[PDB]
């Protein structure tokens, strides 16, 4: 229940940290001077983790979403997928020097002078499970519109990455509105939340719409996350000026229920949803700088982290005008699974990227 | 001159303290009568 | 005729009657073939030209009385129904042919029943000697007179109802006593004579709805009883109910009224009426548009509500002149209360509404004939009725006519104006005065201003308003003028103003904006600093209520000002992860998102905006486009130029 | 800088199509900065009519029977008291 | 309600935006701005390519945007074809259009009619007037950038066309501002529409002003501008296109007393989501046509002011190889909008009446009415 900081390294980035992502090897981040960032996961007992950081240039305008495939095939793969201000979507393939133990970037063309034409805003890796045989990759675009790929490292092993396009869902509405997140489910179901508060469901076998939602100022939606267990589906989504959760129970689309501290489950907007490995837990990032972290069966708060205070009764306090008495926090947050981290090995991990231009590491004891 | 401008011309901080130092038809029925 | 063609028949019955003027059916067969047209174009919209061949059916009828010396009920009713178009459209009652009509009242042989004259108290007599009386009562007594020559008991009924549909006619236009009498005594000595006719209930009904609500429920369903297909004895039941304050009653009738016949806009204003009776706002707005567009032009009700339901909910609604919506619906408004003054002229509360929608327009040069209209009709009530309350309502009007005269720069009417109003408002002691007040000396004060540049007395009144209230928007305007005068004292106090604001209130955006562009302008390096660190430390409230995006600009400005460098596009970059789908965001980072994000109905946009993100693309057919939307525009002209 | 110019210099253009693309390059900011924020306006804005602006018969909502040419289930005191197919009547409140 | 149903098709037309059609007895023309006049046969048999009956004539390299045709039978045997043309540099050109009997095929013969002094102007719009008994001769107007409006007559005669400047008409507001639309009925009117919401009727024997309606109430300076001018063919009404701000509206006005009737609207009064961009009357006057930016035609009731149907265009309706589903920088054209529409009398496209109009996908679609 109780989490201990571990790492901490300041002023990281140049500008804002949008995006965090991470695997079994190391850690990835992306900001808006248009830079990746990897942070080697198998750091000393203590270390300043800047020691064991990789930098590298990728576009002007900047980054805000990024992710990582690490897989086996059959062979080591380490992918990762970006996208920038501009609307690129760019790839970069990940491998480690032998000698120096240096982190080498290979940029990879996988998109066709027809597709590099399109303004992509989210994207999401599928994991090749039981069910899925190849590794698929999700986007959305600024217009709504849905991209599903398969993704082949190799031909007819020689490596020939290939990206074939299954096909494409488009918005459920007229006029179309901006697709903001986007997520895609191990049993084979793809989750697209859009800025007015509309969630769409579409199935992954053959590409057709499954059922609709609909969730005052400010409504969009900031994340939609599966569990990795079961049949559920978790939403951030944003009242005016304030953060809420729900559940739906996602194999009709029954609304289950909400997150709320003393229907509110933040003071300043929801920034980001994590399940861990069990999908027991879930961890919320809010724009009031703390985590907070629900039961999922009971639907009730377990505990609260704050960004500006190490020392560790919980209220929703606003001021006069209605702003939160919280200063500005979190952009994004990250479950990272049981043995990913070295340290003093059998307990969960966590990473978090704040407005100081910091990452911060933690752990459950 | 009308009626009602005739009895009306008849019947005639710290903020500033910063400042001190700077028809028809009746007619033609008349009419035809 | 019978099926839609009237300018052919026109044309044959006019070829008929050139050859043939001396026998009277001819003659008849024209003038209802001409009051037929007429009243389908006033059903069509075309009121000038149905008021036109008005006149001339009553041309043609003179000619009938008078030349061939024939009379017949007929030509009577052709008269009664050709009259009711002068009423109907009121903009055009001045155009009535008083002569050929007292030439035609004169010409006739008539008895005179005096049952209905000592109620009535309507003669041609009476009628004649009149003094100070109005176009529309003239035109209603002339009506109430042709209904009244037109002398087992049918015939009979149909003439009581006649009388007592012109009666009820003149009573709603009129609103006197005698009037309803006259219209209660008539269908009463209609009813007599033959009961299953179902149109004198509903008369009936209608006369007597404020007198007895028990005898107004007893018709309206003896009506429904003689004839069940029709939905307006349903409606006039939902109306009564709602006069009587039942709320349920009506509610229920009009959403039966609703599933039976739909497209039909009255059932939809009626329950407009009830929800904003409720309490409810948006829902009646709602269904106030609904019954407005399904109506097109036909009922003016509608557009009246419509007009003022849209003036109510922005108001005082803190709405901003870049909002496209908001000028969108006030356009609509005003369109709809202009095409309402063709039929009904002189109204108060529409002329009030109409001024105030074309002051936040700023279309100065029809709310100055509307303000004189308005000063007009006031005078005229006040020469009828001595009441001296009428001079606060004065008062309030010359205030609105000053900020009119304000906007088109004849500064000399705004002062007289002003001070007329100040010198009536001088007692005041009323929050509804107080609105009048702060009006006339900020008129004052910037007419001092342009008029001229004559400052004590500008200075004179700033304290006063100042002294009358210390308001956020006042300080900016004052500080404003200040910063405009050049001086170094004038700008200094300018700044101090906003400083002391912001120490006694708590801290604001507009406030703090204006203060960074004087800091920005003046080049002070040292306040510069405080106000970046201030302009970045906004809480989201704060930016979530700034969609127009003015903070960035300022930061990116100071920004690029202080550290010459690239650094003010970080802002930039996290509005548009905030509002990604924001069209004032893009234009900083990406031309291809702006131009997407604006193109199929996702965003509102103008087509010279379009045509200004289509030439932006740099090549020939992108800019070919662009010039075609707007040929105007100089820089698709340049590029288009720059191409070959 | 004035259109008839432009257009004027258009008409010097004389005779496969192609695409061009155009040679056009896509103090201001004081001038910007000042009307946007520091301008006094002839015309009031919306702000200060939202200061300064106040906002000022169910016979009229029916419709009278036309004329008539003809020439070429309850009670109580005698009176209904009930509509058909309704179950109240009315009832002032 | 009628119901209009798709018969011909081409995709891929143009190598560039198609900005105007006009058609005739004999053909259908459209100009676009490739600098291209392409000639389309009316008398195309039944499941034929209309691409194979084309033929195409390079007129200007900046692009053309306005196309008219006039045909007459002016002597009991002369046949008269002539097509005018606006280019993106202000030109006016005239076409003669003949043909042989050996093969069919079209000559395309230029005309100079214009005098020196005439050709310093920069010309927008034009539009043509044939004679009806209403005068002996042929008419051509047009409106130029700086407001103006001029007026010829045409003399066919021996083969000598001549054009003679009748008169001009200028604007009635100063500053001038950009004369955008303009129009001629068969009663003798001209109607001009201008860039800020005013349209001027004027006499066209006398060359007078009798009308000057404004349709806008403007906060931004150029949110209300008027796209079209259309006279009914029948009776004394006309039909105005203009621009409320992101909208599109329709609004009727009777010359005879210069009334505002009102407005067009689907259940603020507005016709289309989009900008309107044309208007087309048909034979009898009795149906409007209007062709919008949002990619749909719509067909109104004249005498009741209600909407009949709708047309929604796709660019899958088009020989599968003529798609153009994205444009030059990948846009969607999935629902292109439409720039032009035109009437085709019963007969022509070889009987009931006809329509064609012209896309943003570069296709040019033509439907016949069921019934």
């Amino acid at each position: 229940k109780v989490f201990i900081a571990t790492a901490n390294a300041g002023k990281a980035h140049d500008a804002d940290i949008f995006s965090v992502s991470a695997c079994n090897s190391f850690t990835v981040s992306c900001s808006g001077d248009g830079y990746l960032k990897v942070w080697d996961n198998k750091l000393l007992d203590n270390e300043n983790p800047k020691d064991k950081s990789y930098s590298h240039f990728v576009h002007k305008s900047g980054l805000h979403h990024v992710d990582v495939l690490q897989a086996i095939e059959r062979f080591e793969l380490c992918l990762v997928a970006t996208t920038s201000f501009s609307g690129d979507l760019l790839f970069y393939r990940i491998t480690r020097e032998d000698e120096t133990k240096k982190v080498i970037f290979e940029k990879l063309d996988l998109l066709d002078s027809d597709m590099k034409k399109h303004s992509f805003w989210a994207l999401k890796w599928g994991a090749s499970n039981d069910r899925l045989l190849s590794h698929r990759l999700v986007a959305t675009d600024v217009k709504g519109t849905t991209y599903i790929w398969k993704f082949h490292p190799f031909a007819d092993l020689n490596w020939s990455p290939t990206l074939e396009l299954q096909g494409t869902v488009e918005s459920p509405m007229t006029p179309s509105q901006f697709a903001t997140s986007v997520d895609i489910s191990e049993r084979g179901l793809i989750a697209t939340g859009f800025n007015n508060g509309t969630v769409q469901i579409s199935e992954l076998s053959t590409l057709r719409p499954l059922y609709n939602f609909e969730s005052n100022n400010s409504n969009s939606i900031r994340s939609v996350k599966f569990s990795p267990q079961g049949s559920l589906l978790a939403i951030a989504h944003d009242s005016n000026s304030f953060g809420c959760i729900t559940l739906y129970e996602t194999e009709f689309g029954e609304r289950i229920g909400s997150l709320s501290v003393p229907e509110f489950a933040h003071s300043s907007w929801v920034m980001s949803l994590s399940f861990n490995d069990s999908g027991e837990t879930l961890c919320s990032a809010g724009w009031d700088g703390k985590l907070r972290f629900w039961d999922v069966k009971t639907k009730e708060r377990i505990t609260t982290l704050n960004m500006h205070c190490d020392d560790i009764e919980d209220i929703l306090a606003v001021d006069e005008h209605g702003d939160s008495l919280a200063e500005p926090g979190v952009f994004d947050v990250k479950f990272l699974k049981k043995g990913w981290r070295s340290g003093m090995d059998l307990n969960e991990s966590l990473c978090c990227v704040c407005l100081d231009r910091s990452i911060r590491w933690f752990r459950e004891a | 001159m009308s009626l009602l401008e005739q009895l009306a011309r008849k019947r005639i901080s710290k903020s500033a303290s910063l400042l001190e130092r700077l028809v028809s038809l009746s007619l033609k029925l008349s009419a035809l009568k | 005729c019978d099926v839609g063609e009237y300018l052919e028949s026109l044309d044959i019955l006019e070829k008929v009657c050139q050859e043939a003027a001396t026998e009277e059916s001819f003659q008849i067969g024209l003038v209802e073939v001409l009051m037929r047209c007429s009243l389908d174009l006033y059903s069509q919209g075309f009121l000038l030209k149905s008021v036109s061949i008005a006149k001339d059916t009553i041309e043609r009828i003179k000619i009938i009385i008078s030349e061939l010396k024939c009379e017949n009920q007929q030509v009577w009713i052709y008269l009664s129904q050709v009259l009711r178009l002068f009423i109907w459209i009121e903009s055009k009652v001045d155009t009535l042919p008083v002569e050929s009509l007292v030439s035609i009242f004169e010409n006739s042989q008539f008895s005179g029943s005096e049952e209905i004259d000592s109620v009535d108290n309507i003669k041609i007599d009476t009628l004649l000697d009149s003094t100070t009386d109005d176009n529309v009562s003239i035109a209603c007594k002339f009506l109430i007179l042709a209904s009244k020559y037109s002398v087992a008991g049918t015939v009979r009924a149909s003439y009581w109802y006649n009388i007592g549909i012109s009666e009820l006619t003149a009573f709603i236009t009129l609103k006197e006593p005698q009037y309803r009498d006259a219209a209660i005594f008539a269908f009463k000595k209609s009813i007599q004579l033959q009961s299953n006719t179902s149109e004198t209930w509903i008369g009936l009904g209608i006369a007597t709805m404020d007198i007895n609500f028990r005898v107004s429920q007893h018709c309206f369903i003896k009506a429904t009883a003689l004839e069940p297909k029709a939905t307006n004895t349903w409606f006039n039941l939902a109306m009564l109910g709602l006069k009587k304050k039942d709320t349920e009653f009506a509610q229920q009738v009009l959403n039966k009224l609703q599933s039976l016949a739909p497209q039909d806009s009255s059932p939809w204003l009626g329950m407009a009426l009830i929800l904003e009776e409720q309490g409810d706002i948006i829902g009646s707005s709602k269904l106030f548009a609904h019954s407005f567009i399904l109506s097109n032009g036909r009922s003016k009700a509608a557009q009246f509500m419509y007009a003022k339901n849209v003036l109510e909910n922005h108001i005082n609604n803190g709405d901003d002149e870049r909002d496209i919506e908001t000028v969108e619906k006030l356009t609509t408004a005003s369109i709809a209360l202009e095409q309402f003054f063709k039929k009904s002229p002189d109204s108060q509360f529409a002329l009030q509404c109409a001024l105030l929608t074309l002051e936040r327009l700023h279309h100065y040069e029809n709310a100055n004939e509307l303000a004189n209209r308005l000063i007009g009709i006031l005078e005229k009530k006040f020469e009828k009725t001595q009441d001296e309350r009428e001079l606060f309502n004065f008062a309030i009007i010359k205030g609105q006519f000053a900020r009119i005269h304000l906007g088109l720069g004849n500064f000399e009417l705004s002062i007289e104006n002003a001070d007329l109003s100040q010198g009536i408002i001088s007692e005041s002691s009323d929050e509804k005065s107080m609105k009048t007040k702060i009006s006339n000396h900020i008129c004052l004060g910037l007419s001092y201003f342009f008029l001229n540049d004559f400052d004590q007395t500008l200075n004179q009144f700033q304290e006063l308003l100042s002294i009358s209230k210390d308001s956020k928007h006042l300080v900016v305007l004052i500080a404003k003028v200040l910063y405009d005068v050049g001086e170094s004292d004038t700008k200094e106090i300018a700044l101090q103003e906003l400083t002391e604001y912001i120490a006694t209130s708590g801290a604001d955006l507009l406030v703090t904006l204006t203060i960074a562009a004087m800091s920005i302008l003046d080049d002070k390096r040292e306040d510069l600093s405080i106000i970046l660190e201030e302009l970045k430390a906004l809480p989201l409230s704060k930016q979530i209520i700034d969609k127009h995006k003015d903070a960035p600009y300022l930061i990116e400005e100071i920004t690029k000002r202080l550290y010459r460098n690239d650094t003010g596009k970080q802002v930039w970059q996290r509005s548009a992860y905030f509002f990604p789908n924001n069209l004032k965001v893009w234009e900083r980072l990406d031309k291809n998102i702006q131009r997407r994000i604006a193109s199929n109905g996702q965003n509102k946009v103008t087509a010279e905006e379009m045509s200004k993100l289509y030439c932006e693309s740099k090549n020939l057919r992108s800019i070919q486009r662009g010039m075609f939307l707007c040929p105007w525009n100089v820089t698709a002209v340049k590029a288009l130029n720059e191409c070959f | 800088s004035s259109i008839q110019e432009l257009y004027q210099s258009l008409k010097e253009i004389t005779n496969l199509f192609e695409d061009r693309i155009t040679k056009l390059d896509f103090k201001h900011a004081n001038d910007i900065i000042k009307d946007r924020f520091l301008r006094p306006s002839n015309a009031l804005p919306w702000s200060l009519l939202d200061m300064v602006q106040d906002v000022p018969d169910y016979k009229e909502l029916l419709k009278v029977p036309d004329p008539i040419n003809r020439t070429s289930h309850k009670d109580g005191q005698g009176l209904f008291d009930i509509p058909e197919g309704m179950n109240r009547g009315i009832k002032p409140m």
